[PDB]
Order: structure tokens, then sequence, then C-alpha cells
RNA sequence: GUAGGGGAGCGUUCAGUCCGCGGAGAAGCCAUACCGGAAGGAGUGGUGGAGCCGACUGAAGUGCGGAUGCCGGCAUGAGU
RNA sequence: AAAGGUGAAAAGAACCCCGGGAGGGGAGUGAAAGAGAACCUGAAACCGUGGACUUACAAGCAGUCAUGGCACCUUAUGCGUGUUAUGGCGUGCCUAUUGAAGCAUGAGCCGGCGACUUAGACCUGACGUGCGAGCUUAAGUUGAAAAACGGAGGCGGAGC
């Protein structure tokens, strides 16, 4: 979302902005604002109760991009190279 | 701090230059001794003059559409080089001391690793070769390495053609770029090796 | 020596050429063209990066006012109740909640009525 | 056998500093080099003047240089360099070499 | 498969049903004409349409089809009553280019165009 | 960020050095969804049919969209 | 002016088939004819045939972003690749200029050719190296699968 989750997803492995903690299964808990777990909805902080858990499945690169600029008649052209850095999350909690 | 192979055993003079040799100071020295050796020769007619071709055209206005003088310019297919390569030089005068410098230096090299003093090839026996073979045999230089022999002795010379070894270098007109060139050096002959200044 | 273009040139133009896939005409056969489109291409490209993040943001408020009016309501009001229970912060997600789970927004709709009035 | 790198005259190395590339003339497109307008592919427009300044300002003067002297000073003898004898061939071999003058 | 160098000895390249008339002095387009009534037409439709075709194209394309039908025969075995012109093209041969003089001193040149027309039968099969 | 100044580099030919590759297929050409922050670079396949990559160092006729630019080929007007 | 290239060797294709011919298809030779005499490679512009997805209520710098539909699976199955509908946004490039989409300049397109160089015992500065209160050779001479010699002279060294 802005890093780390909410919501009543289900057991996916998303993909978000990097975590930090390296290497496979290094446990992640997440704050949880809304759920639907068992058909009862409830949000903020009264949702905060409940929190979230996650497996760092892997660290990887985004699909290259190319940053391109562009203005006319004043011989200004740029071309850079870009990728984004994620961490892929299993999901399997309350 | 060397010893000697034929003929006797002391060597040990020299104070060869410190620290533990400069790359940098022989790469002046190669480039200096290349730069030397280059031949001036360059095929260019640069000028819109020297290539073979006359001077009006097609009018100055209405022709419609050109602008031209003549068909020798350098933006014509066929015209001047402007901008060419004509005969020049590239030799200029390192400075002597480092020149001096530079073969010490890359003897110094040679010490490091494989270097070999050597007084008369009496192991030799008339041009021969395959007795030049017989000899090197001896002193490990079996072909593995690529070898430069420094004599004065024109038989021992003789016995130098063979592939993947040996070049053979006259009265002491030795090279900083052929000791490099080459993995071992036969300083052989002690006359420069021995005694200057 | 001597050092003419050869290879350089060609590879260069192919590159761009190969940029120009559905291009149009000139635009996607002949390098001046292919080349010259890519650069308001350039323009364009580096713009409507920025510009789905305002564009997406247009969409998920149409939907929220959408449903909002469903429960008599509306965006202004409904984000008003939501941020009037601070304890509800969920801005992004909040359009798909309308759009998929009814039950669910109308929670949200009733929580954003208390928080005001 | 196995790939080698190798030291020797492959491993002659540049100096640091010892020689930088020159100045080729398209550093990014937008190099339409000198000026723009009037520094042009023409033969100088000079460089020096003749009212500029130095014009403008006097003199009729009168050059001469007849005879000048070879500084040889006094705390060269003295100090350091114990008396090896001045005469004319042994001041030039310590250090005071010229003729002419 | 083995490698080029084997494949090279071992298949060595047909044309079944095949013929080009090559470097025929005649303009393309004016030639795609006749040729774009012919393409899909069965052989015999193919050899009756070109005969009442008014058309200059028509003589050339017809010699053609006759080689593309006696290739298909002779060379290929295939049998007649089941040929049909499966593809038919007209590509360009080299430009014959001619100089005329025109007013007030100026010249032009003409082009004169000409022509590779090539022909493929096939035995149709419904089945 | 324009003129302009400063920095780090990519690529081409030639050269010296080293490591190699090649008719069980070199250069060049063709296709591609891969890599690098960019100039760019690699893998695989296809063609070709006899030469060539990589690394360091050196030298340049070293990088093109423009010049009513030059040479050449081919389009448009037009089946007029 | 421009124009080069079969193959290792002419073994340069007897004979057959359509055609007046040109041209082709076979057979044979050869490693290859994916070398056939418009003979090495054979880019691009340009002209075609065939297939995929598409288009006959549409207003358009021709792209770009987003989504849906169809197709495909050899760096390539969640990943895309191709294509396509609709929505949003969107004033070619260069030059010249206070001010360019400009109804201001240039340009039909592609390929190749095509513009900051070279010289001087020149001047002045940055970096670098070698010697260092000193530094250095020029013409030449002798050796040259190569460099050594050569101190005439030049610069520090005192200014007014
Ligand atoms: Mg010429
Ligand atoms: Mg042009
Ligand atoms: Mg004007």
């Amino acid at each position: 979302i802005q890093t780390g989750g909410k919501q009543y997803r289900v057991s996916e492995g998303d993909v978000i902005r990097v975590e930090s903690l390296q290497g496979e299964a290094g446990d992640k808990v997440e704050l949880k604002a809304l759920f639907v777990g068992g058909e009862q909805t409830v949000f903020g902080e009264d949702a905060g109760k409940y929190t979230v858990q996650a497996e760092v499945v892997e660290h990887g690169r985004g699909k290259k991009i190319y940053i391109r600029k562009y203005k006319s008649g004043v011989q200004y052209r740029r071309r850079t190279g870009h990728r984004q850095n994620f961490t892929a999350i299993k999901i399997l909690g309350i | 701090a060397q010893i000697n192979v034929i003929g006797q055993n002391g060597g040990r003079t020299i104070e060869l230059p410190l620290p533990e040799v400069n790359s940098g100071v022989l790469h002046e020295v190669v480039t200096w001794q290349l730069a030397s050796r280059r031949r001036g020769t360059a095929s260019t007619r640069t000028r819109a003059q020297v290539s073979k071709t006359g001077r009006k055209m097609y009018g100055q206005k209405g022709t419609g559409n050109a602008r031209h003088g003549d068909r020798s310019v350098p933006t014509f297919v066929g015209g001047g080089v402007a901008f060419g390569p004509k005969p020049r030089s590239y030799d200029y005068t390192l400075p002597r001391q480092v020149r001096q410098l530079g073969l010490a230096m890359a003897i110094a090299s040679r010490q490091e690793g494989g270097k070999l003093v050597a007084v008369d090839g009496f192991d030799i026996a008339d041009a021969k070769t395959k007795n030049f073979i017989s000899w090197a045999k001896q002193n490990g230089l079996d072909g593995t390495e690529k070898v430069l022999l420094v004599t004065d002795d024109e038989n021992t010379r003789r016995a130098a053609r063979n592939v993947s070894w040996v070049s053979v270098l006259p009265v002491a007109g030795v090279n900083v770029y052929d000791i490099l060139r080459h993995d071992r050096l036969v300083i052989d002959a002690a006359a420069l090796e021995i005694v200057e200044e | 020596p001597r050092a003419k273009t050869g290879i350089v040139r060609r590879r260069r133009h192919k590159k761009v050429l190969k940029r120009a896939k559905g291009f149009w005409g000139s635009r996607s056969k002949q390098y001046r063209n292919a080349f010259q489109t890519l650069l308001n291409a350039a323009t364009y490209e580096y713009r409507d990066r920025r510009n789905k993040k305002r564009d997406f943001r247009r969409l998920w408020i149409q939907r929220i006012n959408a449903g909002a009016r469903l429960h008599g309501m509306n965006y202004s009001t409904f984000i008003n109740g939501l941020k009037r229970a601070n304890i509800d912060l969920n801005r992004k997600v909040l359009a798909d909640i309308a759009a998929r789970e009814p039950e669910a927004f109308k929670a949200l709709v009733d929580a954003s009525r208390n928080a005001r009035q | 056998h196995d790939l080698k790198p190798t030291p020797g005259s492959r491993k002659d190395r540049k100096r640091v500093g010892r020689g930088p590339g020159g100045t080729d003339k398209t550093a990014g497109r937008g190099h339409k080099g000198q000026k723009s307008r009037s520094g042009a592919g023409k033969g100088a427009f000079f460089e020096g003047g003749r009212s500029r300044l130095i014009a403008r300002l006097p003199k009729r003067g009168f050059n001469n240089v007849g005879t000048t002297y070879e500084v040889v000073k006094l705390s060269q003898l003295q100090d350091l360099e114990d008396t090896t004898f001045d005469r004319d061939t042994l001041e030039a071999y310590r250090l005071v070499r010229r003729k002419n003058r | 498969f083995r490698n080029k160098k084997q494949r090279k000895q071992q298949v060595k390249l047909r044309k079944p049903g095949f013929a080009v008339a090559k470097y025929v002095r005649m303009s393309p387009r004016k030639v795609r004409l006749v040729v774009d009534v012919i393409r899909g037409k069965s052989v015999q439709d193919a050899e009756d349409l070109l005969r009442f075709i008014p058309r200059s194209a028509s003589e050339p394309v017809a010699k053609v089809l006759n080689s593309a039908k006696a290739n298909a025969l002779h060379n290929d075995e295939m049998l007649e009553d089941r040929l049909f012109v499966k593809e038919a093209y007209v590509d360009a041969g080299p430009t014959l280019k001619r100089l005329i003089p025109r007013a007030r001193g100026s010249a032009n040149i003409i082009k004169k165009r000409t022509s590779h027309i090539t022909i493929i039968v096939a035995e149709k099969g419904n089945k």
C-alpha cells in the first residue's frame, strides 16, 4: 500500500517495497486496518487488536523501465535506466 | 645480488632501481621507443588543392537549388580529405636519465624473476643450432618461455633463429621494449653487464 | 589510419527503428521520422508516469461518491466522517470496498455518519 | 589450461594523471561549438593592438645593451665550498658557466 | 538432421509447379492487373481467361502458366485435371533508364520497367 | 536549465602485448520478451563461407537528421 | 566519368520438358548450384504475395498512459509478445529568436561520404614523471631486428 499491508487478504504471495529482513522466512507482522475474517467486518484500532502474518518469499528488481526526458529546440535529451527493488511476502496470518 | 651461469660465479654488483620497480617509468620508455620506430607515411590529398579537379561550376544564384564552387571540397564525393593525415614524425627526445633509468629498472624486473649472466658459449661448438638447444636444455630453457639473448659472440648469436624462444641482440644495443617483450633475459656477455660512470 | 562509419550507424539506426512498432506509416519505417516521433513520445512517457497517479485517484474518488450517495451521503461528507473517526484511515483500498463489498461499505458509511452528526 | 591476464608489456600502466583525453566537439547533442555568431571558421581577428593602449602611450627611448656581467655572489664562495680556487677555468667548473660576457 | 553442410548434400531443394518469366519488358503494375484475374482459378480457366483479356501482358502471363503446367506434369509427376493457380505474383526486374529531350533545353528520364512473372501450380484436392 | 566551464565514461579503425576461438562454421547480415545508470553489451536461433572476439596500452581520416550539403539507389505526382 | 569478386578446380550444365526467343524446371557435375555465368556477402529505402488481429457516424503532430477483446508461447506462461477497441492526455524536428505547431528557414525517402585539425628547438597554464640549485641537448657522428655518442647553444642563477 504505502508500505506494509492491512486488509482481509488470504494466503497470497504478494510483492511490496524492500523490507530489509534478508533471506527466506524472515517473518513479518502487519498492523491491520480492516478485516472480513469470518464475514465479521471491523475497521481502525478495533482492527488494530488483530494482526497479519507474512513470510519474506524473495528480494527482487522490478522490470527495467527507461527514464526519458525531452525539451524542444533547447537540444535537451536525457536517457537513464531504472529498476525498482521489491520484497515478495507470503501471507499466512490472523 | 645476482650470481653467474658459465665461466665463473661472482655477479653481485649494481645498485638496481628502487622501490620494487615502477611500471609508469617503463611505460614512458616503451611509448617513446615505439613512437620513434613509427614511420610517418600518411596517404591523403587533404587539400581541396591536392586532388585533380577544375575551379568554377554552376553559377552562384538562380540555377535553383545548389551553392557550390568546385567538385574538390571535402563535402564532395571524390574531393579533398580536409583534415586528413599528412607525412609527420612523433619522434621526440625522452630525457637521457629516464632512458638510463629505464633499462636498469627493466633489468631489475628480470632479477625479481628469471635473470641469466653467462661467460662465453664454449658450450656451443660452431653454429650448429641443434647444440644451442642442447646448451639451453641444461639451463632450464625448454621453450615454455620467450628468451632474449644479449651476447657479443657472433657464433653464439648464429645459433638463434628458433620459435617461441629467442630473439638475438648484439653489441650491448639493448632495449627496454625487447627485454619486457620476452619472458627471460640471458644477459650473457658481461661487457655492459658491469662497469660504467 | 582511416576509420569509416561502417556498422556503427546501421546498428544505431536499427535500435530506434525497433522501438517503432505499431507506428503508423513512415513513423515505423524511415529512421529520421521514427526517431523524431520518439522525442515527442519521451515527453508523453515521463508525463504519463506521474499523470496515471492523478488519473487513478480520480477514478477512485468517482466510485467512492457513487456508493456514498447510494447510502444517502457523498464523497466530501463520507471522507470527513472517516477522518473525524481518526480510527478510520483507509484512503487507499476504500474504492474496491464500495465496488466489491457492499455489506462492508455500508458499515463504513454508518461509522462515518456517527463521527460527524 | 586456463584463461590468464599475465604481467609484463600488457601490465604497463598509464601513470594516473600522465595524459588526459582531448576535446572531441559533441558532449551530447547541443554542441554547435564556439560562440553563436561572429566567432567564425576564419583565420584570426588578431590579439594585440595599435590603439587598444599600446599606441596612445609615449617614448623615443633609445636601446643599447653594451656589456652585461655574470653575477658571482659572495655567498657562493663563502658559507660552503672550501677554496678550490678562482683563476678562470676553476670558477666555471664549480658553477658559473656563460662565455661571451 | 546433422548440420547445414550435411543437409545441403542430403535434401537438395525442389520448386513444385513453379515457373518464372524473368526480365519481361513490361511494367509491373500493368502486368499485375492481368495476373490478378488468374489467382486462385483452375489452370484451365486461367488458360481461357488469358485468351480473352485484351491486355498485352496476357501473352507473357499465359506463357508462364503453360510452363508452370508442363513443369507440374513432366518434372513433378502431378495430375492435370487436379491443377490450379496456387500462387501468382509480379515482382519488378531492373529498370531500363532512357533520356528523353524536353522544351527549353531540359532532359528527363523514362523508366522502362521490367517484370519477374512467377506462377505456382498445385493440385486442388477438396479432401 | 540555454550559451559556457568542469568531471566520469560507451563505441569505431589501426597498432604493440597477452589470452584465446574458427570449415563439427569466422566476420558481416537477419530475429528476439535478456543484462548494465546511459553511450551500450551478451545469450539463443537463422543466413553466410574464411577469417576473428576478449583484456591492457598506444595512435586517429573516431561517432551525423539537418548544411536549397555530395554520390547512388528508389518513391510521389500517376497509369496522369 | 563510373565500373571489382562463379568454383578448390570449368568439372561452364550432354540430354529431357513449356516457349519463336527470353526465361525457367529437371537431370548430371560440385562440398555447396542455399556457387549457374545479370555467378562472394547481399543492409535500408522502395515494390509485392500469403497469414494474424482489425477498419465503412469519422475531426486526425498520428503518439503516450489506462483498461477490455482476440491471437500466440524458442532470453517466453503470469510473463508477457503481437494486435485491437474505447477513454484521458497531447501544438513535428531543426534553425533563428524578445517571442516557433507556426501561414518564418531547411528538408521526397534510404544508404554511404561529409566539419575544431596539423605544424613550430614558438608563447603561456594544468596534470604528470626524471634529475634538482641546478636541468637540458640541436645539427650531426657511429651503430640500426636498437640505441648510444655529440655541450655549439637554451633556461634558472640580480636587479634598477
Ligand atoms: Mg580521391
Ligand atoms: Mg540528409
Ligand atoms: Mg531570414
